[PDB]
């Protein structure tokens, strides 16, 4: 198995076995369920309710510092029937690890800004506002990146057609630059690439 | 706390156009592709809408 | 390990502060490189003379496409539909249809020249070995109306040189 | 009567020999713009100088990727050139947009916003066939301005 | 400062809008069990009011006026 | 449904919001409309944002009438602002777009099956 | 067959051509088939370069550009053997130096009404004037209506139009007035008495006739063009300077592309407001539009930002 295979190894999997094993432990009102990644990564499953309390708790203490905070990002899965998700990725500095915190939401229902734990989620919540449509209340400020003044779809979800509802030309017929339902050139060919015999046995889904 | 329980049948407005009202999607189980006996593309429930006019460029 | 840059303190004393009060005052440095270092113009320009002498290259190199043929032709293209389904940008259009004798060929095979990326995912793709990125950048032409390429302007774009292409591949085609 | 069509000999001679060619950096493009004005292949010197402000230019150069929201800027900046101008776009994505031809916030193709003339196709265009593209611009003035007035 | 000064003002301002009222000018009228329109235009009559004759209404007044009696009588105890 | 609400509790603080900033746009159309150098008729711009505050009129619940707003209470910063070219407003007004017929006998002798 | 719908890279069936179709009319038509879809062919005479400002007008491969002279016959031969309506706005102002201006309205428009009767076109057009009578007026008034009597025997059916005095954006109408920084306004001639005539923004033109592109049943029958409300008074030379608060041309400059000491002058003021009975508009409609709304954006000058504009007209009378 050796000369091609990762080589693995243990003793990482053993202390975020344990170091994960007590945030259960201490914070029980919110922490509703917690795993180790088979490469040594930690996924702490929250309640919306906590966000700013466990960060905060994550954001000082002696035995887990927690200062740098990576990457936010975002998921959004249809028959969730709660569509989104976050992800935060924080970086503790003194310890070397790596635990991430997954927190479930909806379009309506509102979640609290993270903005006073930390100055870094400033942007990053500027972003999502625009993409997806989640609400970040008391948030310093909020408005519009990486968007144009248009969109009013929110694209990366769903159900946005790739191809966005307006294309854009030029015309001469008075001086501006307007704005016309998207006609295309091409059909953007639709392969269909997803093969059939199910070739992983161990992520068999239940047997129904 | 402002827990404030209420029962009003979750819906959203605006963000699409027209494309509410004047579709009708569909849910259906997919039925296996017969060139082949792989009886793994089943067990998902997807959903595919209407088809409307291809014309030639 | 470490390392510690712009950590250090002025001796202070006047043999030294001299030292520095001969440099603000009498500017002996600050003429010091570009009294200097800059002339330093002695040195031979370095020009390729453009539209005579040319630089270097590799036999790796990519460009302008080709449709090869074997000896006496048969446009070695199979229509086996794959350089178009690797494609990233999905510039390939094939539509293949069998030829009279009921070996199967091609009709339309249209590149577009603005999507395609330049992969090297088409050169890579194809078993019978056809479809090659040429060595020549010749291109440019004035209306969009053009690049778009179809079948019967690439195979003379690929018999104008088979000369450049046919001894690139035998030096390259040892390594993969 | 012949006066006219010798004169064309220089005022259709000195508009293509000195061109004052704005650019647009946006994206990859623009790199392979820049060592078209290094010295391997030297633009300038060549008889067209390079970057000046808005007012002063003719041939307008379109690099790079086009959104939604650069459209309403170029648009504008087109116009405020004088007359003698054209529009030279390069690179596979102003030519119907590299990819991103399918996204949604890309406009497809830069020909729709303005009258573009000539063409230049591929991520980067190899800093080569972008001068073999002018050498079609300064070859693109066969152009007579002789008979307008002077026919009709 | 005069009640002539509030009344005067108030009671051609509701004739000037195109929309509903024909002639109620009588200074009671009570706005949908009375007249009747949409809650979003009795919001529209508040506001020309108080560019006219200087005003504000910052507050749940505009909700509770109903009647160009009440409007006249805020603004009287309001300016004298 | 049990999740918190945005600003407004139920259809009144919401429906005294609607009414306001409706005359933020109200009382500011025009400084716009000399401001970009945009002609039209003032009128026209006070139409649309009528236009546009009655075309929601459905709508059953707070926490959408909540989110519109926030959507709303936005364009305000921009217009009011100059962060738009005269051509993020004036695409509201379509000029160039040729006229869809929507009656029926008009369709069949143009497109399929719409 | 018209497929899909209407929006660009559609088809809807007609192809057309349009001779002229450079300077002002011309340009702006096209542009309402670069939209919903066709087969533009556009000739044009001269002018390689100044036909570019067009192009970004049909989607790709719609309009297509050919080269012609006019007088002869063939280069109106090659191109619509293969058309469906063939509409024609050819024709302008002041006499050429070259080409005498006698039968342009009448050897060209018929040499355009040669083969395409013969080659099977359809639903043929030409453009009228609502001003020009063949009684003695104008000059170059005159000649126009020679096309309406002598061209109209061929073709049989042409439905062939009748507009007023246009205001574009580009226009030369209502600019030549505001141009008029003088010794001073100098109405026509200095009476301020037959003023005005029916100014319909062009819009409303370039909708009618791809209102009668395929109308149908318009073929042979003319029609004429409404104004709006309602005549005009003279406050329309005041109302230019009410609200204005006061191709292929050369390197350097022309010789002679002047005002026109000549019908110029006299062709404004002709007016003969006209026959009613013709249809004219709202039966190809629905199209009428004001001047009071339309005429600021048209004129822009050195203050480019103050209007306060409250001054208004009657009709006037004669109304
Ligand atoms: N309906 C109205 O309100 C109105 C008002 C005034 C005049 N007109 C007449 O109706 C039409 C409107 O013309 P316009 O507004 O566009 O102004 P225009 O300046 O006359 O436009 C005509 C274009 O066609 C060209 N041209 C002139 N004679 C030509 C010929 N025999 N063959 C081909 N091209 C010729 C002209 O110069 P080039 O040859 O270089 O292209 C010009 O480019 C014209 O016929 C005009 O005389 C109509
Ligand atoms: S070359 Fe290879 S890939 Fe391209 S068509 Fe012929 S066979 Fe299919
Ligand atoms: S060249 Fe690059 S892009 Fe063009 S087809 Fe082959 S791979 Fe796809
Ligand atoms: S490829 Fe697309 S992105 Fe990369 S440079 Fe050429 S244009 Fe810019």
């Amino acid at each position: 198995t050796r000369p091609t295979v990762r080589p693995r190894n243990d003793v990482a999997h053993k202390q975020l076995s344990a170091f994960g094993e007590y945030v259960a432990e201490i914070l029980p009102k919110y922490v509703q369920q917690v795993q180790v990644s088979c490469f040594n990564e930690l996924e702490i499953c929250i309640h919306p309710d906590g966000v700013i309390p466990v960060l905060t708790f994550l954001r000082d203490h002696s035995n887990a510092q927690f200062k740098s905070l990576a990457d936010l990002t975002a998921v959004d899965i249809p028959t969730r029937q709660n569509r989104f998700e976050i992800v935060y990725n924080l970086l503790s500095l003194r310890f070397n690890s790596r635990i991430r915190v997954k927190t479930y939401t909806d379009e309506l229902t509102p979640i609290e800004s993270s903005v006073p734990v930390y100055k870094a989620a400033n942007w990053y919540e500027r972003e999502i506002w625009d993409m997806f449509g989640v609400f970040f209340a008391n948030h310093p400020d909020l408005r519009r990146i990486l968007t144009d003044y248009g969109f009013e779809g929110h694209p990366f979800r769903k159900d946005f057609p790739l191809s966005g509802y307006v294309e854009l030309r030029y015309d001469d017929e008075v001086k501006r630059v307007v704005a016309e339902p998207v006609e295309l050139a091409q059909e953007f060919r639709k392969f269909d690439l997803n093969s059939p015999w199910e070739a992983f046995p161990a992520y068999r889904q239940p047997p129904e | 706390i402002t827990v404030d329980e209420k029962l009003d049948i979750t819906t959203i407005t605006g963000v699409p156009e027209e494309h509410i009202k004047t579709r009708k999607a569909r849910i259906f189980v997919p039925a296996r592709n017969n060139m082949q006996s792989g009886v793994n593309n089943t067990k998902k429930w997807k959903m595919e809408f209407d088809t409307r006019e291809r014309w030639e460029n | 390990t470490y390392k510690y840059v712009n950590l250090r303190e002025p001796s202070m004393d006047m043999k030294s502060v001299t030292d520095r009060a001969a440099q603000t005052l009498l500017w002996t440095e600050l003429i010091r490189g570009l009294g200097m270092t800059l002339s330093y113009l002695f040195r031979e320009p370095a020009t390729i003379n453009y539209p005579f002498e040319k630089g270097p290259l590799s036999p790796r190199f990519r460009g302008e496409h080709a449709l090869r043929r074997y000896p006496s032709g048969e446009e070695r293209c199979i229509a086996c539909k794959l350089c178009e389904a690797v494609c990233p940008a999905q510039a390939i259009t094939i539509e293949a249809e069998p030829r009279a004798d009921g070996s199967r060929r091609t009709t339309r095979y249209d590149i577009d020249m603005t999507k395609c990326i330049y992969c090297g995912f088409c050169q890579e793709a194809c078993p019978v070995d056809a479809i090659v990125e040429g060595p020549n950048f010749e291109f440019s032409t004035e209306t969009h109306e053009e690049l778009l390429y179809n079948k019967e302007k690439l195979l003379n774009n690929g018999d104008k040189w088979e000369a450049e292409i046919a001894a690139n591949i035998q030096a390259d085609y040892l390594y993969r | 009567e012949y006066v006219v069509a010798k004169l064309d000999d220089l005022i259709n001679w000195a508009r293509r020999s000195s061109l004052w060619p704005m650019t647009f950096g946006l994206a990859c493009c623009a790199v392979e713009m820049m060592h078209m004005a290094a010295p391997r292949y030297d633009m300038d010197r060549f008889g067209v100088v390079f970057r000046a402000s808005p007012r002063q230019s003719d041939v307008m150069i379109v690099a790079g990727t086009l959104t939604n929201k650069m459209a309403p800027a170029l648009r504008k900046v087109y116009d405020q050139m004088p007359e003698p101008r054209y529009v030279v776009s390069m690179g596979s994505c102003a030519n119907g947009g590299g990819y991103y031809h399918y996204s949604y916030s890309v406009v497809r193709g830069c020909d729709r916003i303005v009258p573009v003339d000539i063409y230049v196709p591929g991520c980067p265009p190899t800093a080569e066939a972008l001068l073999y593209g002018i050498l079609q611009l300064q070859k693109k003035i066969k152009r007579e301005k002789r008979l307008r007035i002077w026919y009709r | 400062l005069t009640l002539e000064g509030i009344k005067d003002r108030v009671l051609y301002v509701l004739k000037l809008y195109d929309k509903i009222d024909p002639e109620k000018l009588s200074v009671n009228s009570h706005f949908m069990k009375d007249l009747g329109l949409d809650s979003l235009d009795q919001v529209e009559i508040i506001m020309a009011m108080e560019d006219e004759f200087g005003f504000e209404i910052p507050d749940i007044d505009a909700e509770k006026l109903m009647c160009p009696q009440e409007i006249v009588d805020y603004i009287a105890d309001k300016k004298d | 449904t049990s999740v918190k609400p945005i600003f407004s509790r139920d259809m009144n603080e919401a429906k005294r919001r609607v009414r306001e900033l409706y005359r933020a746009w109200y009382r500011e159309v025009p400084n716009t409309v000399h401001l970009f150098q945009l002609d039209i008729s003032v009128k026209q711009g006070r139409d649309k944002v009528r236009e546009m505050f009655k075309k929601n009129a459905h709508i059953t619940d707070p926490r959408v009438v909540d989110l519109l707003v926030i959507k709303g209470k936005m364009e305000l910063e921009e217009t009011i602002k100059v962060w738009k070219q005269r051509t993020h407003v004036m695409r509201f007004f379509h000029e160039t777009e040729a006229p869809r017929p929507k009656d029926f006998l008009s369709k069949f002798y143009v497109g399929h099956d719409p | 067959i018209p497929h899909g719908k209407g929006g660009r890279s559609s088809v809807s069936g007609i192809v057309a051509t349009v001779f002229g179709a450079t300077g002002f009319l011309g340009r702006y038509v096209v542009n309402h088939l670069g939209r919903m879809g066709s087969q533009v062919i556009v000739p044009h005479r001269c002018e390689p370069y100044d036909t570019m400002h067009l192009r970004p007008m049909g989607d790709l491969g719609q309009i297509i550009f050919m080269d012609w002279n006019g007088r002869d016959k063939d280069s109106i031969r090659r191109a619509v053997e293969h058309s469906s309506v063939v509409i024609n706005l050819v024709g302008r102002e002041w006499e050429t130096q070259n080409f005498d201006f006698e039968d342009v309205f009448v050897k060209i428009p018929q040499a355009i009404a040669q083969v395409s009767k013969e080659a099977g076109v359809e639903k043929f057009i030409h453009i009228s004037h609502l001003n020009a009578d063949i009684k003695s007026s104008s000059k170059y008034l005159r000649s126009k209506a020679v096309g309406e009597k002598e061209v109209r025997e061929t073709f049989p059916e042409a439905t062939i139009i009748k507009p007023a005095e246009i205001f574009g954006r580009e226009d030369r109408f209502l600019n030549y007035f505001a141009n008029i920084r003088w010794f001073g306004g100098v109405p026509l001639i200095s009476l301020g008495k037959k003023t005005v005539k029916q100014p319909v923004y062009i819009v409303d033109v370039t909708k009618g006739i791809i209102n009668a592109i395929k109308d149908p049943d318009a073929r042979g029958k003319t029609f004429a063009f409404v104004g709006p409300s309602r005549y005009l008074l003279f406050d329309l030379v005041q109302y230019v300077f009410a609200v204005a608060h006061r191709i292929g041309r050369l390197f350097e400059i022309s010789p002679f592309e002047p005002w026109t000491t000549r019908d110029k002058v006299e062709r404004i003021h002709t007016t003969d407001k006209i026959l009613p009975h013709l249809p004219g508009l709202e039966d190809l409609g629905v199209e009428a539009t004001p001047l009071e709304l339309k005429a600021i954006e048209v004129l822009r000058r050195h203050r480019t930002y103050r209007w306060l504009s409250s001054e208004i007209e009657d009709v006037q009378p004669a109304k």
